């Protein structure tokens, strides 16, 4: 031999990223637990009133 | 969401509606007792008119 090498080599990057938008998804699943919580917590001290 | 948001429409005008109508409940503690004020009082006198 007497041999060196030394390389290099490339990638393919992973699928599911259309558009970043799609995390968006998350800010979607952000709101579902915004907008949960309020009718619970109205709800059982509505019928406290 | 968009599903629950819309029960969301119906129950935040749901608990805010039946507060709203807790002020009529208050204007009942007004005559519920108020008119018992006028008339066990009036009576405590007319049936007192026999004497």
């Amino acid at each position: 031999m007497a041999e060196d090498a030394d390389m290099r080599n490339e990638l393919e990057e992973m699928q599911r990223r259309a558009d970043q938008l799609a995390d968006e998804s998350l800010e979607s699943t952000r709101r579902m637990l915004q907008l949960v919580e309020e009718s619970k917590d109205a709800g059982i001290r509505t019928l406290v009133m | 969401e968009n599903s629950i948001r819309e029960l969301h429409d119906m129950f935040m005008d749901m608990a805010m509606l039946v507060e709203s109508q807790g002020e009529m409940i208050d204007r009942i503690e007004y005559n519920v007792e108020h008119a018992v004020d006028y008339v066990e009082r009036a009576v405590s006198d007319t049936k007192k008119a026999v004497k």
